[PDB]
RNA sequence: GCGAAGGCCGGGGGCUAGAAGGCGAUCAGACACCACCGUAUUCCCGGCCGUAAACGGUGCCGCCCCGCGGCCGGCGCGCGCGUCCCGCCGGCCGCCCAGGGAAACCGGGAGGCUCCGGGCUCUGGGGGGAGUAUGGCCGCAAGGCUGAAACUUGAAGGCAUU
């Protein structure tokens, strides 16, 4: 299910990007 | 005759059709002319022009099929032509497969 | 020439006066020789368009065959579009010509406004559809001419329609569908009940 | 494109049906999309049927029949040949073969 | 109509019709039996036989009317009809291309057609519609009149009923043109048309 | 065992109808002589003639007992025509009541 | 709901003509439907029409002669200026010579030709060609 | 007053005028190959024999495809007198 | 306001199956498929969440339209009288005449439409980048909802034939 796995990969990366912004600001 | 027409630059379809009709008028059941070589191209084609019924295999091919091969020469390169003419009624022998039957 | 159909046999007598007589009885023409009988002076104008090389994939390789489309028509009131397919470009053109003559149909024609004499436009707004392409043949004034795509323009010159306003809708780059549509519209020219034919 | 009008299941006037398990493959298939073949076989093999009757002391005994409904998924059915890939026209034929 | 014909039609079972019916066929139907069999008013059937006969008589060449039937029972009736009324006959298979293919060995261009059953002779009617040819057909209660210009209500399934209807038509066609007067009864019996 | 070729089969069917009187049903040798006359049938090839003559023998045994399609027997044709043109005496065919009364004919009423 | 009484009527007439039905029934009868049909009866496109009274909206039994080709309504009814009538006739009708555009005018419901002669324009009810 | 398109001179122009279907008044187009023109004979009072004159009936391909021709014909023949209205 | 499943937050409850985890095989490897054990979960109550190939991939109300059958509910008509028959109305369906469509197919419409106009709402405008970024709102969270541009590319896609 590459399209579902693509959205799982995307969500995981947006979660990480939120964590980096949480470390700052 | 075809080799001369091809050297006169007759179109291959026009030259072949002229040979076919003359054989058909002389009564061949089938006339086939194949012209092969670089026909106005650097790639080689093999345009076969055929009309009527022509047998392909068997001892009758020896008896009822006149197969003539030429190597007409054009500037770009050799164009080999084969004319095959099949006559079932050659007087001397009959087609083995054909059954004449009766009334 | 031996006539093959009981219509062709009435045409070898001359019993049939004009192609229009046969059209008024909606008869099917099966021999191109019957059209030739009613077209004595150098037959009728013929044009070859869209010769397409179509390939069927086989185990050995692609088999290229040629689809020619031919329009035949007088410059007065008749148009036929037919198509043939043969390995030989020439053979297909002959088959296309034969089919085009067999499907020759009449065009009503008419007046945009002034009724001075000869009909110059189409009788009404005529529409025909082949595949995606749909055509709109609308009357035009005597000053206008065939406002059409080059392909449709040839069909309207070979139908004797001097001036027509046309609009094509669809993939009109497909010339086979394009000529088919403007032919089916020009086959509806005598299927429309106008107040003129109400009696 | 859409191969079948029924969409491969008999769901009419319905938004959800019950879930059945394919007996061989143990999968979850909707009730509408299931093979549902009911079989009545005699309890014993037909080769051993007459000799069971001779052996049976009870007079007038009738051999028990086994009544079961075998339900399978499309994958767990085409592979067992219970249903077969059909021609596009043959697919339309709804009548049971034989 | 005449009384003798009505009694003959009653023993024919021409009135009897199939348990399925079509809305176009309802005009002819008189009533439905408790089983479901739809009887036809024989007078309505007769008017169709004579109306059809007048159309058959309007052709100049009677041998240009093609009578085609695939039904085994109809085979003898169509041939007898062709012997009494000169006409082209198609027994057994219609053979596709018969009316449309110039190079057909049975190529016939008819100006009328007669078909025993719209269903058993579907190909014949379809070809008639390709070449402007009219069509007259014998029709039961389930009648698909597509491409059928004139239709005679009858059982069209019972072997005897098929025979009487062609005989009732042959008789009347011959009488309208000349030959037997409607005063003098036909010497030929309708049992000749029916095949055992 | 060896399926006959369409030329052998077709020719044999033509020979059997043309020489139905001349041919005999169960004898290949008798039928070979008929087929090799160069008159009622001209077959080139000894093996073709033998093959056609053998089909003819099989087809002749079928013709006498339960005849088969593609063969036209004048003897069967006259008998078929006799029944086809046969008349069944007085014709029993000569000899829903509400409908009869609806026409008003009321035939056989009461 | 039934917003346009006339559209359903001219659709139920065109469908009947395509079937080849001689007579049809219109479920709701309006005064503007009768005026549109009356115009078609004075142009020969329709035959006799009879409004039965059901004591509600009323029905119309319409007789047809195969003569009518297309009957429709323009919705919303757009008021047409006098010089705009010809631009409408060049798109809505086939041929400047045949066809009719029915427009409600202060004088009354009239064809485009009648409106042109009186040199007035009005809201377009529909069209029949 | 004639059935053809006219010009200023009033001469009927165009060419042939297509037949109209008897039942549906629909012009039979040039390539409509399902159109039929069968005729029905009339009978004299004495001897009930045809007068060699018949009423022609043209039906369009569409009314034939619809399958309404059979009923149409009877009604048209009843108007023409050949069939008894009944 | 409601909203499958999974998830979450409190209480419980805990038979089965079983995301995780652990094992035994497999294999070149196998932390996959298959076997085995088993936690969350599955179940209930009070909430959150707000999503599904949530599909008829087909908004809603209205009109007409062609036959042929099946089933379901209600009602009426004959008839001996039967869970008959023929209707009617509402529903669910199958085939399909036209007609439509690029075709598959739709035909109780995807018909009545280049011959184009019954009313109302929503959405799309080559394929990526990208449902990303950022801002807002919402949720406890997971996430939901709204939603770019720079930049890239000449096709991506539908249906059908071989």
């Amino acid at each position: 299910m590459r399209a579902k796995w693509a959205k799982k990969r995307m969500r995981k990366l947006k979660r990480k990007r939120r964590h980096m912004k949480a470390r700052s600001k | 005759n075809l080799r001369a027409k091809l050297e006169e630059a007759m179109p291959i379809r026009r030259a072949a059709y002229s040979i076919i009709r003359t054989a058909m008028r002389a009564g061949a059941a089938g006339c086939e002319v194949i012209v092969a070589g670089k026909l106005r191209a650097q790639r080689a084609r093999a345009n076969k022009f055929k009309e009527g019924c022509l047998i392909s295999t068997g001892h009758p091919k020896r008896i009822f099929l006149a197969e003539a091969t030429r190597h007409i020469k054009m500037r770009q390169g050799v164009i080999g032509v084969k004319v095959r003419i099949y006559n079932p009624n050659i007087r001397g022998a009959v087609m083995p497969d054909k059954i004449e039957i009766g009334a | 020439w031996h006539p093959s159909t009981k219509l062709g046999r009435l045409v070898k007598a001359g019993k049939i006066e004009s192609l229009y007589d046969i059209f008024k009885y909606s008869l099917p023409i099966k021999e191109t020789e019957i059209i030739d009988y009613f077209f004595p002076k150098s037959e009728l104008a013929e044009e070859v368009c869209n010769i397409m090389s179509v390939q069927k994939q086989t185990t050995a390789g692609q088999r290229t065959r040629f689809r020619a489309h031919v329009i035949v028509g007088n410059r007065d009131g008749f148009i036929g579009y037919g198509a043939g397919v043969s390995k030989e470009v020439a053979n297909a053109i002959k088959k296309a010509a034969k089919n085009a003559r067999l499907n020759i149909v009449p065009v009503r024609r008419g007046f945009w406004g002034g009724k001075l004499g000869d009909p110059h436009t189409v009788s009404s707004k005529l529409s025909g559809k082949c595949g995606s392409v749909r055509v709109r043949l609308i009357p035009a004034p005597r000053g206008a001419g065939i406002v059409a795509s080059p392909t449709v323009a040839k069909v309207l010159e070979f139908a004797g329609v001097s001036d027509v306003f046309t609009r094509q809708s669809g993939h009109s780059r497909t010339l086979m569908n394009s000529v088919g549509a403007v032919y089916n519209a020009l086959k509806s020219s005598y299927s429309i009940l106008t107040p003129d034919l109400w009696k | 494109p859409v191969k079948r009008r029924n969409n491969g299941r008999s769901k009419y006037n319905c938004g959800h049906t019950n879930i059945v398990r394919c007996q061989n493959c143990h999968r979850c298939v909707p009730k509408d999309k299931v093979i549902k073949r009911f079989t009545i076989r005699n309890i014993v093999d037909n080769t051993i049927a007459d000799d069971v009757l001779n052996a049976c002391v009870i007079q007038g005994f009738a051999i028990p029949k086994l009544y079961n409904k075998v339900q399978y998924c499309v994958s767990c059915s085409i592979h067992n040949h219970i249903v077969r890939v059909r021609s596009r026209e043959d697919r339309k034929i709804r009548t049971p073969p034989k | 109509l005449k009384e003798a014909d009505v009694k003959k039609m009653l023993v024919a079972t021409t009135h009897l019709g199939v348990r399925n019916i079509d809305r176009r066929m309802q005009f002819y139907i008189f009533d439905r039996q408790k089983d479901g069999t739809f009887v036809f008013n024989l007078q309505k059937v007769w008017a169709k036989i004579v109306f059809a006969a007048r159309i058959l008589v309007t052709i100049d060449d009677p041998a240009e009317i093609a009578v085609v039937a695939n039904r085994p029972d109809a085979q003898r009736a169509i041939l007898k009809f062709c012997k009494y009324t000169h006409a082209t006959a198609f027994p057994g298979r219609f053979i596709p291309g018969n009316f449309t293919n110039r190079m057909n060995p049975n190529y016939c261009e008819p100006r009328l057609l007669l078909v025993n059953d719209p269903v058993v002779d579907r190909q014949a009617i379809l070809e008639a519609s390709y070449v402007n040819i009219p069509t007259i057909s014998l029709c039961n209660s389930d009648a698909n009149l597509k491409f059928i210009d004139v239709a005679i209500p009858c059982n069209n399934k019972t072997p005897m009923s098929i025979g009487l209807i062609y005989w009732l038509l042959a008789r009347e066609v011959l009488r309208l043109k000349g030959s037997i007067s409607r005063t003098e009864e036909w010497d030929v019996k309708p049992d000749l048309f029916v095949a055992l | 065992g060896k399926v006959r070729t369409k030329t052998i089969k077709r020719a044999a069917r033509k020979i059997v109808e043309n020489n139905y009187e001349s041919l005999k049903p169960k004898d290949f040798q008798n039928n070979k002589a008929i087929c090799s006359k160069r008159n009622v049938a001209i077959i080139p090839s000894k093996r073709l003639r033998n093959k056609v003559a053998g089909y003819v023998t099989t087809l002749m045994n079928r013709v006498v007992k339960g005849p088969v399609h593609g063969i036209s027997l004048r003897l069967q044709e006259e008998e078929r025509e006799r029944r086809d043109n046969y008349a069944p005496k007085k014709s029993e065919f000569d000899v829903t009541q509400q409908m009869i009364d609806s026409i008003g004919f009321k035939c056989m009423s009461t | 709901v039934r917003i346009n009484v006339l559209r359903d009527a001219l659709k139920s007439i065109c469908n009947a003509q395509r079937i080849g039905k001689k007579q049809v029934i219109v479920r709701p009868s309006s005064k503007v439907i009768i005026e549109f049909l009356q115009l078609m009866q004075k142009n020969g496109y329709i035959s006799d029409f009879a409004v039965v009274d059901n004591h509600r909206s009323n029905r119309i039994v319409v007789n047809l002669i195969g003569r009518l080709n297309k009957a429709g309504v323009i919705s919303p009814r757009f008021d047409i200026p006098a010089n705009d009538i010809e631009k409408w006739v060049v798109n809505l009708l086939p041929s400047r010579l045949f066809g009719h555009i029915i427009l409600t005018t202060s004088q009354g419901i009239m064809d485009h030709i009648e409106a042109q002669h009186r040199q007035i324009g009005g809201k377009v009810i529909g069209y029949f060609y | 007053d004639d059935i053809g398109m006219k010009n200023s001179s009033g001469v009927v122009v165009d060419a042939y005028i297509p037949r109209k279907c008897s039942a549906t008044n629909r012009l039979i187009g040039p390539k409509d190959h399902a159109a039929v023109q069968l005729s029905v004979a009339r009978v004299n009072d004495k001897g009930k024999m045809i007068e060699n004159n018949y009423v022609t009936f043209a039906f369009c391909g569409a009314i034939r495809s619809r399958g309404g021709v059979d009923s149409a014909f009877m009604l048209l023949a009843q108007e023409h007198g050949l069939m008894e209205r009944l």
